[PDB]
């Protein structure tokens, strides 16, 4: 069908200019609209009819449309501009609305921070129920993006991993957790297990061993 | 002022029917289209469809056409969105929106309604203690809050008397449909032997609270 394509993520330093693009076949003929969405809130209209600003929207937001690409420009981005941005338009007929996939705008404004990682072995109570859940807790990282992998005796763990998305802490850093669900027999069948947390191109690994 | 008031949060099972509502005020209800927009957890906004209350005309996105029904009752200025048989992937926040003058323009939004579609039954958590293996000035203790449904759960330590250094993590949603979370606290190892540590785990949806001693 018809689609509006946005970059999944854009990063900007405070005071710099961010540009969020939105590609669509019918944009040369149709108006684009831009919505800002912050967590637990309804979307807010930022730009309408390609380039118009509603009353009260900060001057730094501007819109344009050239060819099949609409662009939201945020001049001098502020930390309060950190949000998801959605473009919106119609199909070529004009009868159906359509959203882009959204762009997560990260406004940095604090130094990179490596994650603190704590890995817990299974409790004896859970083991006596023939289950073993490994708990990998990840905190105080910035920016809010991590990748988590698990290993058993150096080999990849291909199933049983459940990992949260990052969540903002009160200090504006991020937290996440990852869980590896095993049986008691699986836990006791290996010499060690590791939780591997990759952040900004580097990795911290924590290991536990049946004792 | 234009106001859109939506019905309350819903927890349904796959295959069940559901009808949610959007009651408007502050403008001529039959003079503007009403759009419905949804957002699955952690996903993007999706335009579902719209209705013209002046003549019952409906338009649907190709992704939703024939799978949901939009309707309206002008007598009470209310629009509706309904399913005869929900899918699990229909878990989403659903917004109604008064349209503007241009077709499909979105003018005023409702606050949204949270709809959870899950096969999981309501279940209180199993709470397990988290301790390090048997160095020594402090120690990290915690509680694993395993396999509960639905959200939310709250956690305190020592009945709320212990707050310094407590980190309670948001839950993971498992493929089973059940949730799990953990809470951890760093304590002095001098206290380990004279200070008891108990995590208080409250799950109002199942009317269950667990106070787990961690040694």
């Amino acid at each position: 069908s018809y689609e509006l394509t946005q970059p999944p993520s854009v990063s900007v330093s405070p005071g710099q200019t961010a540009r969020i693009t939105c590609s669509g076949d019918a944009l040369p003929k149709k108006y684009a609209y831009w919505f800002q969405q912050k967590p637990g809130q309804s979307p807010v209209l930022i730009i309408y009819e390609d380039s118009k600003r509603p009353s009260g929207i900060p001057e730094r937001f501007s819109g344009s449309s050239s060819g099949t690409v609409a662009t939201l420009t945020i001049s001098g981005a502020q930390v309060e501009d950190e949000a998801d941005y959605y473009c919106y338009s119609t199909d070529s007929s004009g009868y159906h609305g359509l959203f882009g996939g959204g762009t997560r705008l990260t406004v940095l404004g604090q130094p990179k921070a490596a994650p603190s990682v704590t890995l817990f072995p299974p409790s004896s109570e859970e083991l006596q129920a023939n289950k073993a859940t490994l708990v990998c807790l990840i905190s105080d990282f910035y920016p809010g993006a991590v990748e988590v992998a698990w290993k058993a005796d150096g080999s990849a763990v291909n199933a049983g991993v459940e990992t949260t998305k990052p969540s903002k802490q009160s200090n504006n850093k991020y937290a996440a957790s990852s869980y590896l669900s095993l049986t008691s027999d699986q836990w006791k069948s290996h010499k060690s297990y590791s939780c591997q947390v990759t952040h900004e191109g580097s990795t911290v690994e924590k290991t536990v061993a049946p004792a | 002022e234009v106001q859109l008031v939506q019905s309350g949060a819903e927890v349904k099972r796959p295959g069940e029917s559901l009808k949610i509502s959007c009651k408007t005020s502050g403008y001529s209800f039959t003079s503007y289209w009403i759009s419905w927009v949804r957002q699955m957890p952690g996903k993007g906004l999706e335009w579902m469809g719209a209705i013209d209350p002046s003549d019952s005309d409906t338009r649907y996105s190709p992704s939703f056409q024939g799978q949901v029904t939009i309707s309206a009752d002008k007598s009470i200025s209310t629009a509706y969105l309904q399913w005869s048989s929900l899918k699990a992937s229909d878990s989403a926040t659903y917004y109604c929106a008064k349209e503007g003058i241009a077709a499909r323009s979105l003018d005023v939004w409702g606050r949204g309604v949270l709809v959870t579609v899950s096969s999981a039954s309501t279940k209180g958590p199993s709470v397990f203690p988290l301790a390090p293996s048997s160095s020594e000035s402090t120690a990290a203790l915690g509680c694993l809050v395993k396999d509960y449904f639905p959200e939310p759960v709250t956690v305190s330590w020592n009945s709320g008397s212990l707050t310094s250094g407590v980190h309670t993590f948001p839950a993971v949603l498992q493929s089973s449909g059940l949730y799990s979370l953990s809470s951890v606290v760093t304590v002095p190892s001098s206290s380990l032997g004279t200070q008891t540590y108990v995590c208080n785990v409250n799950h109002k949806p199942s009317n269950t609270k667990v106070d787990k001693r961690v040694e």
